[PDB]
């Protein structure tokens, strides 16, 4: 990965991923998110990430 | 007043029934696949000051 202050950005559309495999993943310290629900998010369809 | 001695009581998933009393104070958890894929974690108090 790149450095906090150069940072490197993708784009990422047209893709069919669910977020219930990495969601039950134990590999990850935490998983919180501000107003987006872990278990909804297969049930989403957004504009661009 | 009190400072901490008013609360709400964070949860979802159990839309409840219009004017009905709830006084089950008891810690969030449920020991099963859907909290951090083990038993014990995700066990936030759900009474927020």
């Amino acid at each position: 990965f790149a450095s906090v202050y150069a940072w490197n950005r993708k784009r990422i559309s047209n893709c069919v991923a669910d977020y219930s495999v990495l969601y039950n993943s134990a590999s990850f310290s935490t998983f919180k998110c501000y107003g987006v629900s872990p278990t909804k998010l297969n049930d989403l369809c957004f504009t661009n990430v | 007043g009190g400072n901490y001695n008013y609360l709400y009581r964070l949860f979802r998933k159990s839309n409840l029934k219009p004017f009905e009393r709830d006084i089950s104070t008891e810690i969030y958890q449920a020991g099963s696949t859907p909290c951090n894929g083990v038993e014990g974690f995700n066990c936030y108090f759900p009474l927020q000051s």
